[PDB]
Formats: C-alpha cells, sequence, structure tokens
C-alpha cells in the first residue's frame, strides 16, 4: 500500500527551494568551484537535482558507492540551461580527488563530481521515466520504494557493525534489493524474523528514506518506517516497529 | 582524584549565565576575534575541555589518539595558511616533545585538568580575546564540531519523543496507526513564535491525510515521522538523536532546542 503519503510526491517536481546559509560555511562555494576529479574511466550514472547553491548543484544518484554527486556548472559538459530542482538525467562521474585540507574543514558532502550530461536517447528516456514513478519526494528528502526478496535463495542480507564514535552500539543489517540498490535496517528490528541462513518465509516492502550513510549505503528504513512483510502464503502486515 | 568530588557540567549552566562570566576576561594584546574564526586542536588529554571550547563556538579538532593527534599536526603545517591551529596541551612530556617541531602554535595551561569546566574557559578566555554575544546559546555542536544547528521551537521535538520514543515503548505497538498524528499536527500549528525567539514553525504535508508531516524553520526542517533532521545547508539529513533527551525536558517552559544537521544530536539551553 503506497499510500496517502504518495500523493502529490511521486516523481521529483516536489523538491523546495532551500536557502543556503552562506556565512556557517563561508568556503562552501569556494571547494566547489575548486574541487577536482581522479583521473580514471567516467562511470555513466542516474542523477537527481536535489540542491542548487550558487553555479553548483548536488545530485542524488542510487549508482552503489556513491554518496551523492557534484555538478559544476561552469566545468561539466553537455549542459544546455542551468540545472533545475528534480531534474532527472545521465551523468558520467568521476570520484573527488581528496586533498589533505579534507580532514582540517567541514565535511564534504558529496563523492562523486559530473564531468558530462550524457545526450538523451529514447531508451535513456524510458530509464528516466522509470526512475520517476519509482521515487516520491517531499519537504527535501527523497523516498525510493524496494522490495527485498528474502524469501528467495539468494542471499540478501548483510551484517553491518559501524564502531564510529557515535554509533558504537548501533547495529544494521544491509539488505539488497530486487532493483539492486542497499538498504540499511536497525539489526533489532528484522533479527527475529530471519533464519539462520538470514532468509526468510516472507518478502519485505518499503519506501525508503535517503538520508546520509551508514557505511556507504544511503537508503534506510529506521525504527519506526513502514515497511510490509509479504508472506509466500499472500498475508501481509506491518513489520513492527522498533 | 579518583575519590574527588564531581564539576558542574557546563551542559547545565545557560549560556547567559555563561556568558556573564567570560565576557569580562580577554587578552587585550591580541586582535578580537568571534569564535568560530578561532581554530584550535586539544592534545589527547584534553577532549571533555575541547569539548567546552565547542560549546563557545570555537573550532576545535578533537583526536582520536596520539597517531590520530600527530598525523593531524602534520596535514596542518602542509596546508598551512587559514588552516593553522593554536594546539592546546597541558605541562607535561608531551608538551615538551610538542615543542621540537610546533613551538610556535603550542600553548601549555598549567593545571587544566585539575580545574573546574567554566575555570578551563577562564583560562582559555585570558589568553585569547574572544568576541561572544548573548543571542549565541548552541553556535557549534559539542560532540561532531558542526556549525549547522537547526534551531526548533520545543513543542516541535516534545512532537519527535512522543512519536519515536514513548509510542512503542508504553505498549506493545504492531504499528503506528494508533498515535494522534492530527491532535499534534494542530498543535504544531498553534507554537507562537513570540514564545521561541520569533521562530515561526511552518508545517506541512503531501495531503490532509498523509503521515508525512514536515516541520520547516529557517535553519532546516524535521520529517517527524522519518526521525530524520535535514539543515537548511545540506543535501542529504540525518536521523536525530532523540531517544537521548530526557523526558523532563519537555516540561520546560519556552525552551528550544538544536538538532545538528551532520550527527542528530539533540541539544538546550541548561537549566
Ligand atoms: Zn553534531
Amino acid at each position: 500500500i503506497d499510500d496517502e503519503d504518495t500523493y502529490g510526491t511521486r516523481g521529483t517536481s516536489n523538491i523546495p527551494m532551500r536557502p543556503f546559509i552562506k556565512d556557517l560555511a563561508p568556503t562552501m562555494l569556494q571547494l566547489l568551484r575548486q574541487d577536482k576529479t581522479d583521473s580514471e574511466k567516467p562511470q555513466s550514472a542516474l542523477c537527481t537535482v536535489v540542491q542548487k547553491i550558487d553555479g553548483f548543484a548536488i545530485l542524488y544518484t542510487a549508482k552503489r558507492d556513491v554518496i551523492n554527486v557534484l555538478l559544476q556548472e561552469r566545468s561539466c559538459e553537455g549542459l544546455e540551461r542551468s540545472p533545475q530542482l528534480g531534474d532527472v538525467a545521465f551523468f558520467d562521474i568521476l570520484p573527488r580527488r581528496i586533498e589533505t585540507k579534507d580532514r582540517l574543514i567541514f565535511k564534504i558532502p558529496y563523492t562523486h563530481i559530473a564531468v558530462k550530461k550524457k545526450p538523451d536517447t529514447p531508451d535513456s528516456l524510458l530509464k528516466i521515466d522509470c526512475f520517476k514513478n519509482s521515487v516520491r519526494c517531499f519537504g527535501g528528502v527523497l523516498e525510493m520504494k524496494v522490495k527485498i526478496a528474502l524469501s528467495k535463495p539468494e542471499l540478501v542480507v548483510e551484517q553491518y557493525h559501524d564502531n564510529t564514535e557515535m554509533n558504537s552500539d548501533h547495529h544494521f543489517y544491509y539488505l539488497k534489493a530486487t532493483n539492486g540498490v542497499l538498504v540499511t535496517i536497525p539489526k533489532e528490528r528484522l533479527l527475529n524474523h530471519l533464519n539462520s541462513k538470514l532468509s526468510a518465509d516472507f518478502d519485505l516492502i518499503a519506501w525508503v528514506v535517503h538520508r546520509k550513510p551508514i557505511g556507504n549505503v544511503s537508503l534506510h528504513i529506521g525504527k519506526g518506517g513502514e515497511a510490509y512483510q509479504q508472506f509466500t502464503n499472500g498475508d501481509i502486515r506491518e513489520l513492527p516497529p522498533l | 582524584g579518583p575519590d574527588s568530588m564531581s564539576y558542574r557540567k557546563l551542559k547545565t549552566i545557560p549560556w547567559l549565565e555563561l556568558y556573564d562570566i567570560l565576557r569580562s576576561h580577554r587578552n587585550p594584546t591580541r586582535s578580537p576575534q568571534r569564535p568560530h574564526d578561532i581554530k584550535v586542536i586539544v592534545d589527547t588529554m584534553l577532549i571533555g575541555f575541547g569539548k567546552n571550547l565547542r560549546r563557545v563556538g570555537i573550532d576545535v579538532i578533537l583526536p582520536k589518539d596520539v597517531s590520530d593527534f600527530r598525523k593531524y599536526l602534520k596535514e596542518i603545517e602542509r596546508v598551512g595558511g587559514e588552516h593553522l591551529r593554536h594546539i592546546i596541551t597541558v605541562p607535561s612530556k608531551s608538551y615538551e616533545a610538542l615543542k621540537m617541531d610546533y613551538d610556535n602554535y603550542t600553548i601549555a595551561i598549567p593545571e587544566l585538568n585539575n580545574m573546574s569546566p567554566v575555570d578551563q574557559l577562564i583560562e582559555f578566555f585570558d589568553l585569547f580575546n574572544v568576541d561572544i554575544r548573548p543571542e549565541d546559546v548552541y553556535p557549534r555542536c559539542t560532540e561532531c564540531n558542526s556549525r549547522l544547528q537547526i534551531k526548533f521551537p520545543g513543542p516541535v521535538l516534545h512532537f519527535l519523543h512522543q512519536y519515536c520514543v514513548i509510542h512503542v515503548q508504553n505498549v506493545y505497538r504492531a504499528d503506528m496507526s494508533e498515535f494522534p498524528l492530527e491532535e499534534w499536527w494542530n498543535r504544531m500549528l498553534h507554537i507562537n513564535p513570540d514564545d521561541y525567539d520569533g521562530v515561526k514553525v511552518e508545517m506541512s504535508r503531501p495531503s490532509p491525510t498523509s503521515k508525512w508531516i514536515v516541520a520547516t524553520v529557517p535553519t532546516g526542517c524535521l520529517h517527524i515521522t522519518r526521525q530524520t533532521a535535514l539543515h537548511t545547508n545540506l543535501p542529504d539529513g540525518i536521523e536525530v538523536r532523540i531517544h537521548k533527551v530526557p523526558d523532563d525536558e519537555f516540561k520546560r517552559r519556552n525552551l528550544s532546542f538544536y538538532v545538528c544537521g551532520e550527527c542528530g544530536t539533540v541539544a538546550c539551553d541548561g537549566r
């Protein structure tokens, strides 16, 4: 049940223009302007404009091991006009070049940089519309509907523990969805529904939230996020909240 | 001392009380600076001190260990320029060692660790010229150093606490469908900005019946039923560390809360 939260939110058109408070990050625009790429073969990725900052944009992408993409309007190739919030297109991207300064300054909210906006083809335009139908946006947050096929033979579960200073005693599962993306879930919320092989007799359906990552995974079910157990016998009920 | 008493934690002192103590301490031979323009890194025995410096807004690196500390010092020196930092330590073998390569930036403050949090700050303010202001209740996250603090009227965080902590804790919940969502939505609509420093909370949701309720303020927003806060400067949100707020904080009148947009810690002025 995609429910009332999907009304007026499906797609990427409900993304608000959020002000950038410059005096909190007075050197931000210089980093974005100056940032460079590692010199390897660029990889294609489906990206969505989620933030705009005077001459720059941050893009979300579900591509594995990519946590957001910086778009430099002045350096990126293939741009017909300034990006707009909710724009979806394919970009060639590269990892940003790591600098010694990185340790000494604010957290950098992207891992990759767009090098070119790929021209659109009849096939890619079909993939773009498909993606729009699979996500929903509101209040500045993107969500994606996913299915975890826990009831099928392929292993789609992995435990992840993060001993970071503030999340030492928080344990999670990485879940692999049928569409290939990784999502997180608090371990205690799902542990007692799995067998010893980390499978189960149901599939897990949920709109997952995009936000700051646990490890390299930036989609999350959370403690109380609405999630649904689809049992092989046909029954559907909610996974209890944690 | 292992058997000596504990000092009042800085977290319990109202900022205005702390402002009155510190505003009269400065080194007049140094150029005055706002806290965020002062860059500091603390030796490994001064982590709590560094967190207290963050409280008044100083930019502080907290090393995880001696190796981490030395790596920072090498990197700061390699980068130089605007990124050079004052190195705070105490008289010790560490200080002696630091002088061999960082004499010009290292300050050793005697007895800094046998000394109350407020007295620690007074020592720092006597050495520097810090320009503090009464309105800066919580300029910086003491836990991760971030300046990106989202300021909410207390009722917003009370809403969050009841939905994310209390509802599932007091009786078994198979789902969240029994939470009085409309009651709390209507209370959000009638937060008097005059009671919370003029902060007007803008409430939004996709539809009158939708549970995707968002509270937006000038510094960011809070997606209540997603337990996710998002500072206006950032593209990605953070899970709010709401289970760590004592229940009693929400009985305080006209209290504002700060949610860190980078680590999710919740903070407020001391009682
Ligand atoms: Zn923080």
